[PDB]
């Protein structure tokens, strides 16, 4: 029980809840009780960006990144229904929460790639036949990544949107085919696919705990340029209570 | 004693530059500054002034030119909040949110009011009367409104002057956005103030070099008719007071070369007294005067003056500057 | 085509720059061919006039009115609450005479684009590849003969002053006399100032 | 190929009437007896495959049944485009006086 | 925005930081805008509100009494900001509010 | 132009009725509304809330509207949203909550309907500058 | 000894020497005119007087010879549209010719 | 008036970005620095000439010597400064020289703005903006605070042009 005073300035408030080290039992799920997601975090701690080779076919693996917008990464406060399928897979529908943080992370010769890390509108379902929440329960899923800026964003020459100029007004006689790139905004929703590992269980408190690892684009400027492949791997922690 | 002989070497006059114990403060932390300075401002990465992830680029490498160059302010979400090397995770995060603006500025401030310490510690050592500091403190009182007291009163040093000659003029025409400076009456004693020192400067400059004594032939420049450490005075004041003294009239004119120098003195010192002051006070949101719609007709509809015109351009300033950084009706800072 | 040439902004000697250096096809590209005049009319038929660009604006927005001086359609800022929007007015683009001579234009990036080019006054074709033109404005011989010429007036103003402050003050150019008389001066010795034979 | 989608529902009936799936929330305020209550229903529980469907809302009362029936010439349906209902712009497109 | 119906935990601003909850630095759920730079800020009409973990959504979501709306709309529109005649508001305000705050 | 009988001449009820208010009336109803309202409503708009204002046509289709003075003084008595389905007396300035809003204590039935006649007369002296806020400034 | 700014002072006694700064100025004056009239030339198009004149093109001296009657080229143009115009020495190279001699 | 004749030459002239205008600036500046330096200098490198705790009455215009000393002077800002004047008439001369010519030059930008010719724009950076989203600069800033300017001020400011520009033509930012 700390206080905010407790943690205030020191970077606590952006860790998930961890579980204890003795605490890996099972969390029995009627199929009859409908269950909620309290509170869902998801700490990541690692960014991987996938590199763009030259050639068409090449390994085109994750390199490692240095995070550079400080600890303002961690998704904190999601709720949901975690309703049981007659399959006996236990799907989760988020519903609110902070479920999303924009994230710059550097690469490797000062690149720098902004990304929405989000589980916007996560829709996470099992695999068949779980009725109790153990430590090799799966949640698989599907979420919605919406544009990095959204339409009142302004670029630096006043263009966007839903609002701003519509062509380069600084030029006023270029020709304006080669800036139709950046003349005309674009948003863009891809998807993201996210694996929640189950790791620790606490069946008396219905806490559980454990490892991420989540697939998504990062941001394209609106449209301007190709966007780089994320992956995003930390820890989060869910309190399942009973509706 | 080592003790006695560095106290002896440090306080020395015969130094070609004098140290002093306020030197021995100020060469560190203005060499830290001067370097720091250098180097971002040929190439630190974009700094995301504003907090909101949009990093605004303003070193040579990164594609500016010396007008256009700048070392930018910190970020706006680290706010008031002492932000060194060590307090970072890495030199990219550290150069991500602007931590060489706050190294320099915090490094700078400290140098120049040891520079004005240093100015009152040789005159001493010279047996010199002491206040060419008190003088120095108008710039130095300048520097500290722009760099630390309107970050102060705003909440965040992103809201500090920025190390460039473009990124001042995005500080003037945003600060007249948002505080009316032009109608502040410190700033325009500011104005009288400088404006009065050119004035008096260019005055007194001509006012000597017109009264100089025939000490040279044609050919060569007046200026040899001068040497360094004569006795004499090398222009006539008499013929300078009469000159300017027929100009306006008898008594507008100095005879006493005390009383004009010290008047040359207070002039500009005391108006960028002021207009530093004002620069703090409008930090506390203490704005220049408001007269938009003042003046009313008999049945109730606004006549517009000049003011009204002045606020139609800083209603433009204020719509467009920082412009996706608010998200409500008021910039209230 | 050189009547409706004369009638295009970028012709204009007051909207160039003091560093923006070479011709005015420099600028926007060599002219080819005029494009015809641009009528613009809202989705009822009525004729809609662009307001032109004064030479004090380096960018200008579009807006179209009708004969009577009426706002009736512009290409909006913000689009929230756009109301004179041209897909909201049905804006359609004619041209008459030039090239496009007989074409009318519906698609509404298509009649925005060139309600762009309209607020320069008459629309032209133009070759930017030849000289790499940039598209910004330059100003003609005309506007940098008249920079040069004020310049230097006021150079040589400056240069005649000076001059005519060492022709009649040759006697005082290397400094005032020595031996000047403090009574000379002075207030109330002489009665005419500067004049030894009206001493009191 | 690159078309802004914001001028393009502009050209479409979202330019002219309120459109139940994608216009802010305070453009309710135009009519009588919408602001916030029936609005708040109404934003909450789109999207709408036609305009009588936001009769259809769950709660509603025969008072606010007919408010809407007198408001339905008033209402346009099109598909929900993402830039306009993103980011909680439904409720505050960053508009203000 | 949130008796209209809003979301404001997973509401986005313009630049895709939250328009009304982001994280301070350190982490904390604060105020998002440009009032970040004012997230050390407490008051007796905020810490109500303030979990562990700074400002918490389930008391923003239910736990928000009149007393403190009417506080927050009375400070928001008594900013210190005003004119050295004494007219309330930012420098571009018209003359009707006198006010200068002590 | 001058302050003639016929700009201060305003509706009075929803029926059709109209009050013709004094010059003394629209001067205090001034100093009223700068002393009570002009806070949050300076020049019509709303600052806590920027989506309402104090237009005619905006109080017209306000539920029950509010373009008149009589509408107006039962607003200043029991204030509610804008389609009339809640009370918002603990949340807005009313003679009921006096008690939470000190300012609103000594203000009397005059006091009510000299700030109606002010706000119901402004648009008309002032034209697109009430409700419009910082565009027509 | 005299410094910078006062060096053509030596002219001021010496009205021989004077008449020579001045021959030496007028040179350089009246060669910048053939050598600008020789860059325009070869910088000059005149295959479109419509929509490309000599003020599109940034001319600066072939404005004065054409204010003046010079209008045509020993290369068979003319500034007005015309071509094979014959205009005899007094062409824009015959102009500039004369000023560089 | 004159406050909206500087706002008017920022929104539409960018003559803070004038090069000429830069020189006027820092004759102005310096020749202020130079007033307060001088006579700080002077009042502080006075020779004791009386018993007088206030200086002033120390002076007779009639007197001969220095009534300070240029040696000291000059000692002191060699070592504070690095650099120092050691001639009075060169001093004096520069005091003339510096606002003197920091007015003329702006003088002859305010010629080139007549006739428009601003240094209003760098064509290298336009040209990366216009091609590059992400590229920001203080002078990218500027140029959009000058387009508010111009938008916001030319139909009150220019009454005679008729401008009428409705509220959705306006640039605005976010929100504000
Ligand atoms: C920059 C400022 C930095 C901050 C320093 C401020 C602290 C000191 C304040 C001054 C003391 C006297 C104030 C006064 O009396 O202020 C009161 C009056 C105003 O009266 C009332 O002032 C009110 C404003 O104050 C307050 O009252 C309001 C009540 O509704 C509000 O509460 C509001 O918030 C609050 O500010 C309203 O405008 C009233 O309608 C109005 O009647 O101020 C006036 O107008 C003043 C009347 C003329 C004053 C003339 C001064 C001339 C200059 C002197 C120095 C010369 C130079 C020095 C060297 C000498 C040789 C060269
Ligand atoms: C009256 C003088 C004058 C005028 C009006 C013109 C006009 C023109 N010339 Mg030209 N020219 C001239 C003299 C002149 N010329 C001379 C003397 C030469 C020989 C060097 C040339 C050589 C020349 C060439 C080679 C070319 C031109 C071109 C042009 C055209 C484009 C203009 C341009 O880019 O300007 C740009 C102007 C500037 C950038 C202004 C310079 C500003 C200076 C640097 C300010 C100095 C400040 C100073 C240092 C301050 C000191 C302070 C101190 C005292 C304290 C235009 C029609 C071009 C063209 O289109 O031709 C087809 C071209 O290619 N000219
Ligand atoms: C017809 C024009 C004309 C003529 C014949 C003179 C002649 C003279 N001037 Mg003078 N002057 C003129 C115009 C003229 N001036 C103008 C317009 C100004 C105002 C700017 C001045 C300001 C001026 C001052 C302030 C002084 C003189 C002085 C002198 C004398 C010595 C000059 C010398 O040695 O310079 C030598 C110059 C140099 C070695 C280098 C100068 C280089 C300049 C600064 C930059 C490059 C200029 C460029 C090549 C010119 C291009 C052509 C241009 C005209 C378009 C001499 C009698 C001096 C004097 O009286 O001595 C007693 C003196 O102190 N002049
Ligand atoms: C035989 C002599 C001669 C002739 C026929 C020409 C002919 C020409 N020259 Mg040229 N030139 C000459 C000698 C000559 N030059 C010399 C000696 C020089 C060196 C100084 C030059 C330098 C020169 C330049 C730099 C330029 C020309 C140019 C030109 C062409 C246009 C002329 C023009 O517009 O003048 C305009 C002439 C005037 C406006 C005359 C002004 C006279 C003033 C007002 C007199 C005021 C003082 C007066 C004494 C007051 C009292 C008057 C009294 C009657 C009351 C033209 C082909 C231009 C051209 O196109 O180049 C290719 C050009 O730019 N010339
Ligand atoms: C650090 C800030 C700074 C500084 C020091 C300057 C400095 C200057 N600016 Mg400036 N400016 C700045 C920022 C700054 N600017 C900004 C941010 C802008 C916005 C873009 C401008 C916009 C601007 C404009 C628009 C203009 C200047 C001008 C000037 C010059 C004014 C010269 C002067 O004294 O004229 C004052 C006037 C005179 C000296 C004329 C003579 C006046 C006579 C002698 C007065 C006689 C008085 C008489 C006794 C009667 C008195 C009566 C009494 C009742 C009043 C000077 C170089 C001007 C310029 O360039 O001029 C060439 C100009 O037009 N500036
Ligand atoms: C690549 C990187 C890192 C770049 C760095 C970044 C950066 C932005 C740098 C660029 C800076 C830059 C672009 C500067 C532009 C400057 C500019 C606008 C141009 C100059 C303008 C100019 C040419 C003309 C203006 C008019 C003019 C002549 C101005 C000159 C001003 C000037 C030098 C004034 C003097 C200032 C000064 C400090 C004087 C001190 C004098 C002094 C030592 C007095 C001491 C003294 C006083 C006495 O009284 C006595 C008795 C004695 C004895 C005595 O000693
Ligand atoms: C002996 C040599 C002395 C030193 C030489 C170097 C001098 C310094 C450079 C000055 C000019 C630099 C400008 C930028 C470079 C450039 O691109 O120019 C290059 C430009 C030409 O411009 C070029 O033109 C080409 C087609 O010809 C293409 O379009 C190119 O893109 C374009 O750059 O050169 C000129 O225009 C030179 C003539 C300038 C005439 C100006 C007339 C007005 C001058 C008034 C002076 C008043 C000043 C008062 C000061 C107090
Ligand atoms: C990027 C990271 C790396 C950065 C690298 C920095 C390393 C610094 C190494 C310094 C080595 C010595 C070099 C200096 C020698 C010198 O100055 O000779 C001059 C004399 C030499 O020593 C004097 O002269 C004599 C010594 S000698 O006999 O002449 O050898 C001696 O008798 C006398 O006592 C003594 O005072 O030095 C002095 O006058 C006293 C010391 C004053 C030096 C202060 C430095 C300037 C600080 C300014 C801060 C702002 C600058 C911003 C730029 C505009
Ligand atoms: C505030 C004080 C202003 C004077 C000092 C500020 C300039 C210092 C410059 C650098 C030092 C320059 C320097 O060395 O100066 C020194 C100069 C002469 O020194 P003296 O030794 O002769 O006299 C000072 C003391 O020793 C007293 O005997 O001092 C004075 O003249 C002091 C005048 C005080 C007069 C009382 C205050 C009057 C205030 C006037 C301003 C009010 C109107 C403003 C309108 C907006
Ligand atoms: C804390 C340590 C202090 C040292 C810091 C560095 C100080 C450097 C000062 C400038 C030295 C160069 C002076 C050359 C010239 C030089 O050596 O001058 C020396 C000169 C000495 O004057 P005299 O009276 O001896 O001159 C005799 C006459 O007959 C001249 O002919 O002093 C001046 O003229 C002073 C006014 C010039 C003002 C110069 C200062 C300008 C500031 C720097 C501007 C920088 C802009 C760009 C920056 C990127
Ligand atoms: C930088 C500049 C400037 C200036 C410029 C100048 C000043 C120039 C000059 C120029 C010049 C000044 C040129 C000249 C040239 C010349 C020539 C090119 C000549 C040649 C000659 C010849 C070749 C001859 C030959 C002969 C003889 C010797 C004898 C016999 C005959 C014969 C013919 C064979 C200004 C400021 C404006 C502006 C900015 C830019
Ligand atoms: O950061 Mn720089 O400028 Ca002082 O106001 Mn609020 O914050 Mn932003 O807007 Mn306006
Ligand atoms: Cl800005
Ligand atoms: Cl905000």
């Amino acid at each position: 029980t700390l206080t905010y005073d407790d943690i205030v300035g020191t970077g606590l408030a952006n860790k998930c809840p961890t579980l204890d080290d003795t605490a890996r039992g099972a969390y029995p799920i009627d199929s009859s009780q409908t269950y909620r997601i309290a509170r869902l975090c998801l700490q990541p701690t690692t960014f991987l960006v996938k590199e763009e080779p030259k050639n068409k076919r090449q390994e085109a693996e994750f390199v490692p990144t240095k995070l550079v917008t400080r600890e303002t990464t961690s998704l904190d406060q999601i709720q949901g229904e975690l309703k049981v399928n007659s399959d006996g897979s236990l799907t989760f529908v988020e519903e609110d929460g902070i479920d999303f943080q924009p994230v710059t992370v550097q690469m490797a010769g000062g690149e720098r790639i902004p990304l929405l890390f989000t589980v916007k509108n996560l829709v996470a379902s099992t695999q068949p036949n779980v009725t109790s929440i153990t430590t090799s329960t799966d949640f698989k899923g599907e979420f919605n990544v919406p544009s990095y800026r959204t339409a009142n964003f302004l670029d630096p020459k006043g263009r966007g949107l839903a609002s701003g100029y519509d062509s380069a007004i600084a030029l006023p006689q270029a020709k304006e085919e080669e800036l139709a790139r950046a003349n005309v905004k674009r948003f863009s929703l891809t998807k993201g696919q996210i694996s929640l590992n189950v790791a620790k269980v606490d069946g008396r408190t219905g806490e559980i705990a454990g490892t991420f690892e989540s697939e998504q684009l990062s941001d394209d400027d609106m449209g301007a340029h190709e966007p780089h492949e994320v992956k995003i791997q930390g820890v989060f922690y869910a309190s399942i209570e009973p509706a | 004693n080592l003790w006695e002989r560095f106290c002896n070497w440090v306080t020395s006059t015969d130094n070609r530059l004098y140290v002093g114990w306020f030197g021995v403060i100020m060469i560190p932390t203005l060499l830290a500054a001067t370097i720091c300075f250098v180097i971002a401002f040929i190439a630190a990465p974009p700094v995301d002034i504003d907090g909101i992830r949009e990093p605004v680029s303003g070193s040579l490498l990164y594609g500016n030119n010396i007008i256009t160059g700048a070392v930018v302010p910190s970020s706006n979400a680290i706010g008031l909040h002492f932000y060194p090397i060590w307090e970072a995770a890495s030199l990219d995060e550290w150069l991500y949110n602007g931590g060489p603006y706050q190294l320099i500025i915090f490094h700078f401030l400290l140098g120049a009011s040891c520079y004005m310490g240093r100015q009152w510690e040789l005159s001493y050592r010279l047996g010199m009367r002491p206040w060419i500091c008190v003088a120095y403190s108008a710039p130095l009182a300048s520097a500290f409104a722009v760099f630390l007291i309107y970050p102060i009163g705003q909440g965040s040093f992103s809201d500090g002057m920025p190390l460039g000659i473009s990124g001042t003029f995005n500080f003037m025409i945003v600060f007249q956005a948002e505080h009316n400076i032009l109608m502040h009456p410190f700033h325009q004693l500011g104005v009288a103030g400088v404006f009065g020192g050119a004035l008096f400067c260019a005055m007194h400059g001509s006012l000597v070099t017109s009264s100089l004594i025939r000490e040279t032939t044609e050919t060569e420049s007046a200026n040899y008719g001068y040497k360094f450490g004569q006795e004499e005075e090398t222009y006539n004041i008499v013929a300078a007071h009469g000159y300017f003294g027929r100009l306006i009239f008898q008594y507008a004119s100095f005879n006493n070369s005390r009383s004009l120098h010290f008047f040359l003195a207070a002039w500009p010192v005391v108006g960028v007294w002021f207009t530093a002051l004002g620069i703090s006070t409008m930090a506390f949101n203490l704005n220049g005067f408001n007269f938009n719609h003042s003046v009313i007709d008999a049945k109730g509809n606004v006549i517009n003056t000049w003011a009204d015109i002045i606020n139609r351009a800083n209603l433009g300033m204020e719509v467009m500057h920082e412009r996706n950084a608010h998200n409500f009706p008021l910039d209230l800072a | 085509e050189k009547l409706a040439f004369y009638d295009y902004i970028g012709n204009n000697p007051a909207k160039g720059g003091l560093f923006r250096t070479g011709p005015m096809n420099k600028g926007d590209g060599i002219a080819q061919a005029w494009k015809g005049h641009a009528v613009f009319r809202n989705k009822e038929g009525e004729e809609l006039f662009v307001r032109r660009m004064p030479a004090f604006f380096e960018s200008f927005p579009v807006i179209l009115t009708d004969k009577n001086g009426v706002v009736k359609a512009d290409i909006p800022f913000r689009r929230a609450e756009s109301k004179y929007s041209f897909e909201q007015q049905g804006v359609t683009v004619s041209f008459y005479g030039g090239e496009l001579n007989g074409q009318t234009f519906t698609d509404p990036p298509t009649v925005k684009s060139y309600a762009r080019k309209a607020i320069f006054g008459e629309i032209f074709e133009f070759d930017t590849e030849t000289l790499n033109s940039d598209g910004i404005f330059r100003t003609s011989p005309r506007g940098w003969f008249t920079f040069a010429h004020a310049v230097f007036a006021l150079l040589f103003f400056f240069g005649h002053i000076w001059h005519g402050a060492r022709t009649l003050f040759r006697d005082v150019f290397s400094g005032i006399d020595p031996e000047l008389s403090p009574e000379q001066v002075e207030w109330g010795f002489y009665q005419k100032v500067g004049d030894v034979t009206t001493r009191r | 190929e690159l078309v802004n989608v914001v001028d393009e529902k502009l050209g479409t009936a979202y330019g002219e009437k309120i459109d139940l799936n994608n216009t802010n929330i305070a453009a309710f305020i135009q009519y009588r007896g919408l602001y916030p209550t029936l609005a708040k229903l109404i934003v909450k529980n789109a999207p709408y495959e036609s305009v009588e469907d936001v009769l259809n809302i769950p709660g509603l009362t025969e008072r606010q049944k007919q408010i809407l029936r007198e408001n339905l010439e008033h209402f346009t349906v099109t598909e929900v485009e993402t830039a306009l209902v993103e980011g909680g712009d439904r409720y505050n497109n960053g508009l203000y006086k | 925005d949130q008796k209209l119906g809003a979301n404001v935990g997973s509401a986005q601003g313009p630049t895709g930081l939250g328009k009304y909850l982001m994280r301070s630095p350190t982490g904390e759920i604060i105020f998002g805008g440009e009032t970040m730079r004012f997230w050390d800020f407490r008051g007796p009409w905020l810490e109500p509100l303030r979990g562990p973990n700074g400002l918490d959504l389930n008391k923003i979501k239910n736990d928000i009494q009149p007393w403190q709306e009417r506080r927050a709309a009375e400070y928001m529109t008594h900013a210190p900001l005003g004119s050295l005649n004494s007219v309330g508001g930012v420098a571009t305000e018209i003359n009707s509010v006198n006010f200068v705050s002590p | 132009a001058e302050l003639t009988p016929e700009v201060l001449t305003v509706p009075l009820n929803s029926e059709g009725k109209t009050i013709t208010l004094t010059e003394k009336q629209y001067l205090e109803g001034k100093r009223l509304f700068q002393y009570a309202c002009a806070s949050c409503h300076v020049g019509g708009i709303t600052k806590t809330n920027p989506s309402l204002d104090l237009r005619t046509e905006t109080l017209a289709l306000a539920t029950p509207p509010r373009d008149n003075i009589e509408g107006l003084v039962d607003y200043m008595k029991n204030p509610t949203t804008y389609d009339g389905e809640q009370e918002i007396a603990e949340v807005h300035p009313s003679l009921r909550s006096a008690d939470i809003f000190p300012k609103m204590r000594n203000l009397t039935e005059k006091d009510l309907v000299a700030i109606a006649g002010h706000i119901l007369v402004e648009p008309k002296i002032l034209g697109d500058k009430w409700g419009g806020g910082k565009v027509y400034y | 000894g005299l410094p910078w700014y006062r060096v053509h002072t030596v002219l001021i006694n010496d009205p021989g020497r004077l008449i020579a700064a001045h021959l030496m100025h007028t040179a350089l004056v009246a060669g910048w005119a053939g050598s600008m009239a020789l860059y325009e030339l070869a910088t000059f198009d005149p295959s479109d007087p419509v929509l490309n004149p000599m003020w599109r093109q940034g001319m600066f001296v072939l404005p004065f010879m054409a204010r003046l009657g010079v209008t045509g080229s020993w290369s068979g143009w003319s500034i007005t549209g015309e071509t094979g115009i014959d205009p005899g020495f007094w062409s824009f190279e015959g102009v500039a010719l004369a000023h560089i001699v | 008036a004159i406050f909206r004749f500087l706002l008017f030459f920022q929104g539409f002239h960018n003559w803070t970005l004038n090069p000429f205008h830069m020189m006027g600036v820092a004759g102005v500046l310096g020749g202020a620095l130079l007033c307060a330096i001088h006579g700080a200098t002077v009042e502080n490198t006075l020779f004791q000439d009386g018993e007088g705790a206030s200086t002033f009455r120390a002076f007779n215009p009639t007197q001969a010597e220095e009534t300070y000393s240029m040696v000291t002077a000059n000692r002191f800002w060699s070592q504070i400064f690095g650099i120092a004047f050691s001639n009075k008439r060169w001093l004096h001369f520069f005091m003339l020289f510096v606002p003197v010519t920091g007015l003329w030059m702006s003088a002859i930008g305010v010629v080139g703005l007549a006739l428009n010719l601003r240094s209003y724009d760098f064509i290298s950076q336009e040209i990366r903006a216009a091609e590059d989203p992400e590229f920001e600069t203080f002078y990218t800033k500027n140029l959009l605070l000058n387009e508010g300017i111009r938008a916001w001020m030319a139909p009150q400011d220019q009454p005679h042009e008729n401008f009428v520009f409705p509220e959705e033509v306006l640039p605005r930012g976010n929100a504000l």
